[PDB]
């Protein structure tokens, strides 16, 4: 519901590095293909096609990539606010 | 047969494996290697290839009945995985295509029984990844097919699939980093996906792959299972399996959960060597006594439920009466019976709710071990064979057509107990028997007038829907939309001044002037027209004269 809207006052593409779920990136690619984003779609494809965020990795690799992205995103929020 | 591939085109199918290639490219390679391994088999001259993607209609059927092999290749190699994981709609669309042409041709004769000789073999293979099922509203936990009834006549069968088609699933689980441990299992595991219960219901199996070698084993196994047959659900009912006197009954044998209770398993239908269509004689009976005044037939099961009784009997095989016999492919029922090792005994198979007075059904067939004990065959005769067959024996032993009286009363009792749609084949039966006096044209009715009118009207709407679907495949104030860049634009630099960029404009201008001052035999409207996809020697060499025989 949040990603469907078109009035974001934060960044779109440069926050796509702090995502680690294939489902939400799947929805992002679908939204960008429907709504005409031919360039944010390629950013989503590059994010999905990483050999770090595959669904069938060992669980340790996935959770460690998740906590790395959690650290970087929370630091980015502490960069913006705080 | 009909090989249909349901290729998942969701964005989650865009993950990259350890091979440096995407999951979708692995799916295309799986289709290509399936082609090669199927073409190795010297029985695949006629095999119609179809492709369905995870895209909303009418852009759902990539290749269908009216396309050819080259367009199937071109649409296969040009797939983009940019959708959602909508498995239910795509599966319903594939089944709707296949059952649509099925009900168009009248391959399934409703009301006249079930004839497994009328067969259109079909295997559909869904290649996906096992991600979460996604809609536009949220994630869906459990796979539900939509029930909108688009195809006319969908209410006459409970399940959207049929008994001539089988579902298999290739779920790609290739890890991003290669596994240090090497998989050494001969068999392919089943997956914990949401597609596995569906393919177990339809009479298939879900192959789970984690390595390219595992993909080779899965695809070889999938090639080995593409044959022609009918999937029927065999179940036991009533008495327990009979303990052999030589065998020892044991408490350790499970009396509550035994692996061959129910099996949705295949039986083989060999083609006719002289024609191709198996010239058959006997139908597997319905699950209802036909009321010839009911306005509607009850909806039929997609997969027949046949009950076998394990009570030992004698296989009656009469001379010159054409029975029909099938081979049933390996199943825990078959390994049990091959462990029994008794080619002089048979088990009695029947269909419930097929009798006028009894919920139990009089036996219509027997399953029987072969002579070499290699496989267990299914022998089907007309309905109530232990009653009918000795009287036919008696007529060709003594009576010589024109019979006695009590035997007449025996056939009036039999035809009162006889199903009426079986009135079709049994008449045809005596056309091989040598006794045409038993033919009576007075009784030919098997269905009501209402259901026949409904069947004709259903066939007409099926023809209209078939035409529609075949035509569908292969195709400054509040009103302002900014145009997007088109890859298939083909910017024609000589036809229009708008398409020339500034930085080469004067250059191009001189070239344009040269064209209008060339005055050659051929005038070209494009600076660079190289080719499109393929540059063949044979295609261009045909457009020339080569007058050199040199003999």
């Amino acid at each position: 519901k949040s990603l469907q809207e078109q009035n974001s006052h934060d960044a779109m593409d440069s926050y796509y590095d702090y995502i680690w779920d294939v489902t939400i990136l799947e929805y992002l690619t679908y939204l960008h293909h429907k709504r005409g984003e031919t360039d944010k779609r390629q950013i989503a494809i590059k994010a999905i096609g990483q050999t770090e965020l595959n669904a069938s990795n060992p669980e340790e690799v996935l959770q460690l990539a998740a906590q790395r992205r959690k650290k970087k995103f929370l630091q980015a929020m502490a960069k913006l606010y705080f | 047969p009909i090989l249909l591939f349901l290729i998942d085109t969701s964005a989650s199918m865009n993950q990259r494996s350890h091979l440096g290639t995407t999951y979708l490219d692995t799916a295309k390679g799986a289709v290509e290697t399936f082609m090669k391994l199927r073409a190795r088999d010297p029985a695949s001259r006629g095999d119609r290839y179809m492709l369905v993607t995870f895209e909303e209609p009418p852009y759902a059927i990539k290749a269908g009945w009216k396309e050819n092999h080259a367009t199937f290749m071109n649409e296969l190699k040009n797939l983009q995985a940019e959708g959602l994981t909508t498995l239910g709609q795509s599966l319903r669309t594939a089944f709707d295509l296949l059952n649509l042409n099925r009900l168009v041709t009248g391959i399934d004769n409703y009301g006249q029984g079930r004839n497994p000789f009328f067969l259109e073999p079909a295997i559909i293979i869904t290649i996906t990844d096992g991600s979460k099922l996604t809609t536009t509203s949220g994630v869906q936990d459990e796979l539900h097919l939509p029930l909108n009834s688009p195809l006319p006549g969908s209410e006459l069968t409970k399940e959207p699939f049929r008994w001539d088609q089988r579902l298999f699933a290739l779920v790609l689980r290739l890890p991003g980093t290669m596994s240090v441990e090497s998989e050494q299992l001969t068999g392919v595991p089943l997956d914990d996906s949401a597609i596995t219960p569906m393919c177990e219901v339809t009479g298939g199996r879900s192959y789970s792959v984690c390595s390219p070698r595992m993909l080779n084993q899965c695809l070889e196994s999938l090639v080995q299972k593409v044959q022609s047959g009918v999937v029927i659900n065999f179940e036991k009912a009533g008495p327990d399996p009979s303990p052999v006197e030589d065998g020892q009954p044991d408490i350790s044998r499970p009396f509550g959960s035994q692996p061959w209770h129910s099996c949705h398993k295949l039986i083989y239908v060999r083609p006719n060597p002289k024609t191709g269509v198996p010239i058959g004689h006997w139908p597997v009976p319905e699950s209802f006594w036909p009321d010839q005044n009911s306005p509607t037939l009850p909806p039929r099961t997609s997969h027949p439920v046949v009950k076998f009784s394990c009570t030992d009997c004698e296989p009656m095989v009469i001379d010159k009466l054409p029975f029909d016999k099938y081979e049933l492919e390996p199943s825990p029922l078959t390994q049990f019976i091959l462990e029994r090792k008794s080619p002089q005994t048979c088990w009695q198979v029947y269909v419930s709710n097929s009798a006028k007075y009894s919920e139990l059904g009089h036996p219509f067939g027997y399953l029987k071990a072969s002579t070499a004990l290699n496989c267990v065959n299914l022998f089907v005769m007309p309905y109530n064979y232990p009653v009918l067959l000795p009287l036919l024996d008696d007529l060709f032993k003594v009576h010589k057509a024109k019979p006695t009286l009590k035997w007449r009363q025996s056939f009036e009792s039999y035809l009162k107990t006889m199903p009426p749609y079986y009135l079709g084949p049994l008449k045809k039966a005596v056309r091989m028997m040598g006794a045409p006096n038993l033919i009576a044209d007075s009784m030919e009715y098997g269905l009501s007038y209402s259901v026949i009118s409904y069947l004709k009207k259903l066939s007409q709407q099926a023809k209209i829907e078939s035409d529609r679907v075949i035509g569908s495949v292969g195709k400054e104030y509040t009103g302002f939309q900014v145009a997007l860049l088109n890859k298939d634009l083909k910017p024609q630099t000589f036809r229009n001044a708008y398409d020339i960029p500034r930085r080469n404009l004067l250059d191009h201008l001189t070239r344009m002037r040269s064209n209008l001052l060339k005055s050659t035999r051929r005038f070209l409207k494009g600076q660079d027209e190289d080719q499109v996809h393929s540059v063949p020697i044979a295609q261009m060499g045909n457009y020339q004269e080569y007058l050199k025989q040199v003999p």
